[PDB]
């Protein structure tokens, strides 16, 4: 009999029951962040696990519909994610044991205590605490004492159970006609639907460092200003032909630079722009903030806020034994329920974080007549990209001009300007080396092209020579550094954040150029723009129906990924830069170590 | 002489609990006098319209009888009540004529359908062999069959249950909350006139 016309049925009946439960699901999660209690906790679980086996039962009719007969492109699209037999192909022995290893991981890594050799009896965590050690401080020795306790200390028994677990997840994706785990992680962005749109997994390994040799000649004027800046502040520390040290970035493993910000300012005695006190003076409370950020939207064109994310969302104060987690978070309980969760205070930062959420709420509404396999982005790199931009256009000094939140008599220069570049840069360009790095080498790692003992000795190598960071001690193989992270214990893929940059500023130049600006790209606004709503909101809607390379194609010109717009962003820094770090030499050199 | 003998509106429009979707209510209103001023004149109506004729008019022609079908529709599948429109309502629950002359009233009722647990006593026909023909009802309940094996009577691999349930609750977004729909239609069969309006003193 036919194929095409009864998987439709199955699909429509699928939809009905998905839809309930997982409402009935978010509702429990939602109950229970909201109040913390003994009561709220099993409900959720009582429906969670529900949940789940749905999916397990639904799963196994999938495979009674042959994928190679469906015609219609959305059918077998949404189909094929129902086909994935995940984690279910192994047999029970080896599936417990997987998922033994993969909790236990979990549990060793939110379990890290380090006591100094001096005072035995008083051990710190990853929380606020060992993690200040190296936020905030001006030493040596402590930071490299905590750097490297807590390497030798959390990092020394993720090694065995992740050697296992390599294999055994390798194994898993080999059985479900994938090479390596690798196209696991990189089927997400394949597409072998529209003729002219194609895209293959393979394609992205090639494409990742073709976008990334552009970005070097502003990387290296940076680091050679940032090491500048270390030797006037470190006395006979950091050799200047040579790179800088690895505990002094300013976090537990140099994702970020923010931290090091204060050391590093081009002019002290110009301030930052700060409306903290212009916000207290006025008397604004956390009922205004989010007013002023639906205006944005408002004026930009997008549609207006759904009466009851008013009423239901939890805004603020917590307060009293009515307990609540103080993540902010966009919750989308289906059934046209959106709510947010956040526990605002009177800063600028909660004012950019408020306009983040409603950028992710807005998202989260556009694509709500899709059906329900189909309600997310296009990847993941859309959906924080599309909360990133209206922070990014909310900072502006003629944004809080406009809303009488500065005097009208602003006097911006060039050292206010410069000084708001190099902050963002220190913070956006600073980790792009990093994320490749650590991608590049968990998917040589998974491909096997690096034998079991070749493991600590690549990474630091390959370390020196992208990121051009040492090692403050020689590590042997026993350790197991790059397990000591959050997305790297998890099962979590970290690609998404290489991507996500560079989709933030190839959206913001074309907003920016649909939205009559002349100038520099730093000082563009998009608000009072109806233009440039209309551009953005023909790809919002889109979901996950259409191909990404499509989604690239509504609202800037070319359907690739190359880093043009970042290169015109940090111009004014880039030409700056040129003439400042004149007097000194620019690159690294992979022969110097601190301890030798 | 004085207006009397008034059309029972308010066991319709006022009534405890209206039946389902699939299961659509139908009352004769015959030999009595109606007011359609107060129905107007209401501001509890979010939808009323009138195609066959204009709602201002209605006081003054009048007809041999009236059918008025009480239901309860989710809030965005109140569009599909209409002449020459498609959807799962107007194609297996409630079909109307191209050429219908009447008035549909839809409202909110929110407060009093939804629940906090889940309303799960509407319910609404989702498969059926064939569409329906206009003003016909069908509360059959057999396993449908999708696929070319026999089911007897036993759903399974290609057999599904034709009647799903809704899932109403006070939380839900507007599109979804329960809306209770009236719809009058209006006979004009040659038997002498009886439903006519009030004659204004
Ligand atoms: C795949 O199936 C969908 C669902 O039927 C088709 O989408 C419809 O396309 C027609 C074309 O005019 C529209 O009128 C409908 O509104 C669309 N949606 C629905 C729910 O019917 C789609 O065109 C099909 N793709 C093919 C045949 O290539
Ligand atoms: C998911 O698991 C099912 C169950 O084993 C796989 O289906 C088998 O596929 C092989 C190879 O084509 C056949 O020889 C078996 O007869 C199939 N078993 C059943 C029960 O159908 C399937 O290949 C796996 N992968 C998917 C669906 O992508
Ligand atoms: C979202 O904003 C729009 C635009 O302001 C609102 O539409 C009108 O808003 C004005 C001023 O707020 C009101 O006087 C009108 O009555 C509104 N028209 C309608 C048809 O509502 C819209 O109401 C706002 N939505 C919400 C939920 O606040
Ligand atoms: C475009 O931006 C300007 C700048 O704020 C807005 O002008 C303000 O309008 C309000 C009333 O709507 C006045 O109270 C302010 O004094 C105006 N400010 C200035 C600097 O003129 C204008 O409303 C925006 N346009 C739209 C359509 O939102
Ligand atoms: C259903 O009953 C209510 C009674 O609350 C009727 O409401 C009438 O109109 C207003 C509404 O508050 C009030 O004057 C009274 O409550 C009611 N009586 C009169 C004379 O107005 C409502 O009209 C009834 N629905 C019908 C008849 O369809
Ligand atoms: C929070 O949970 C506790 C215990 O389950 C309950 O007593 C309390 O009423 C709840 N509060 C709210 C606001 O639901
Ligand atoms: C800004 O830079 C230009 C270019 O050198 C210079 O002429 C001008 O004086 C500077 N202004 C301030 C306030 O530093
Ligand atoms: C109509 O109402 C008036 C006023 O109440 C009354 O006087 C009159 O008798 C009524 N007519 C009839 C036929 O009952």
């Amino acid at each position: 009999s036919t194929i095409e016309e009864q998987a439709k049925t199955f699909l429509d009946k699928f939809n009905h029951e998905a839809e309930d439960l997982f409402y009935q699901s978010s509702l429990a999660s939602w109950n229970y962040n909201t109040n913390i209690t003994e009561e709220n906790v099993q409900n959720m679980n009582n429906a969670g696990d529900k949940w789940s086996a749905f999916l397990k039962e639904q799963s196994t009719l999938a495979q009674m519909y042959p994928l190679q007969e469906i015609q219609n492109l959305t059918v077998k699209l949404q189909l094929q994610a129902l086909q994935q037999n995940g984690s279910s192909v192994l047999s029970e022995d080896k599936s417990k044991r997987l998922n033994t290893i993969l909790n236990t991981m979990s549990t060793i890594y939110s379990t890290g205590k380090v006591c100094n050799p001096d005072n035995p009896q008083e051990c710190l965590l990853l929380e606020p605490g060992l993690n200040e050690i190296m936020a905030n401080s001006l030493d040596y020795n402590e930071r490299l004492w905590a750097w490297e306790s807590w390497r030798s200390e959390v990092g020394k028994q993720l090694r065995p159970l992740y050697e296992e677990y390599v294999v055994l997840k390798n194994e898993m994706a080999r059985a479900n006609h994938y090479e390596d785990y690798g196209d696991y992680w990189r089927g997400d962005y394949e597409v072998n639907g529209v003729d002219g749109y194609d895209y293959s997994r393979g394609q992205l390994i090639e494409d990742v460092e073709h976008t990334f040799e552009e970005i070097k000649p502003l990387y290296e004027h940076l680091h050679a200003y940032v090491r500048a800046k270390l030797m006037n502040a470190y006395p006979s520390y950091i050799s200047p032909i040579g790179c800088l040290p690895a505990h002094l970035l300013g976090d537990m493993w140099g994702r970020f630079w923010t931290n090091l910000y204060s050391l590093t300012v081009p002019f002290g005695q110009k301030p930052n722009i700060d409306v903290t006190d212009a916000m207290v003076d006025q008397a604004w409370d956390a009922q205004r903030i989010f007013k002023e950020a639906e205006k944005f939207f408002v004026s930009v064109g997008l549609p207006n806020m759904t009466q009851g994310f008013w009423e239901n969302s939890m805004l603020t104060d917590p307060g009293n034994v009515q307990k609540a987690v103080c993540h902010p978070t966009a919750w989308d309980l289906g059934k046209g329920d959106f709510r947010i969760l956040m526990c605002t205070k009177v800063t600028m930062d909660d004012f950019l974080t408020a306009h983040h959420e409603m950028g992710h709420i807005q998202y989260d509404m556009a694509y709500a007549a899709q059906p329900f396999l189909l309600r997310n982005g296009a990847n993941e790199g859309f959906h924080e990209a599309v909360g990133e931009i209206m922070s990014l256009s909310a900072a502006t000094p003629k944004h809080l001009k406009s809303i009488g939140l500065l005097s009208p008599d602003f006097q911006e220069d060039n050292e206010t300007e410069i000084n708001f570049l190099l902050k963002q840069a220190l913070t956006i360009v600073g980790t792009l080396p990093f994320t490749y790095m650590l991608e590049k080498w968990r998917w040589m790692v998974f491909k096997g092209e690096i034998p079991k003992d070749q493991w600590m000795k690549k990474w630091w190598e390959m370390k020196r020579e992208i990121v051009g960071v040492v090692e403050p001690v020689p590590h042997d193989e026993t350790y197991c550094d790059p397990a000591s992270l959050f997305h790297v214990s998890n099962d979590y893929s970290f690609i998404r954040y290489y991507t996500r940059t560079l989709y933030q500023f190839q959206f913001q130049e074309a907003l920016c150029q649909a939205a009559k600006h002349e100038g520099p790209l730093h000082k563009c606004d998009i608000s009072n723009s109806t233009e440039a709503g209309q551009k953005l909101f023909n790809m919002l809607r889109l979901g996950k129906s259409e191909p990404w390379t499509l989604a690239l194609e509504n609202v800037v010109g070319a359907k690739n990924m190359n880093v043009r717009p970042l290169l015109n962003y940090f111009e004014p820094l880039f030409t700056w830069l040129k003439d400042q770090n004149k007097n000194s030499f620019v690159g690294w050199s992979t022969d110097w170590s601190p301890y030798a | 002489p004085n207006i009397t003998n008034l059309c029972p509106f308010g066991e319709v429009f006022n009534a405890t609990r209206f039946a389902s979707v699939y299961a659509w209510n139908r009352k004769r209103i015959s030999n009595c006098v109606a007011d359609y001023s107060v129905l107007y004149n209401s501001a509890s109506f979010s939808t009323f319209k009138c195609y066959g004729v204009s709602p201002t008019k209605l006081n003054d022609l009048c007809f041999t009888n009236v059918y008025a079908d009480s239901f309860v529709i989710r809030g965005d599948e109140v569009r599909q009540i209409a002449p020459g429109q498609t959807g799962t309502i107007a194609d297996y629950n409630y079909k109307l004529p191209d050429d219908f002359t009447g008035c549909v009233i839809a409202w909110n009722s929110n407060n009093l359908d939804s629940k906090v647990g889940g309303n799960y006593n509407y319910l609404y026909r989702l498969f059926r062999k064939s569409n329906l023909k206009p003003f016909e009802r069908d509360i059959s309940t057999e396993i449908y069959q999708a696929g070319s094996t026999p089911c007897n009577g036993v759903k399974g691999f290609n057999c599904y249950f034709p009647l799903q349930s809704y899932g109403f609750q006070p939380t839900y977004g507007v599109g979804y909350q329960p809306y209770r729909v009236v719809v009058l239609s209006f006979e004009l069969l040659h038997a002498p006139a009886t439903v006519c309006g009030p004659k204004k003193s």
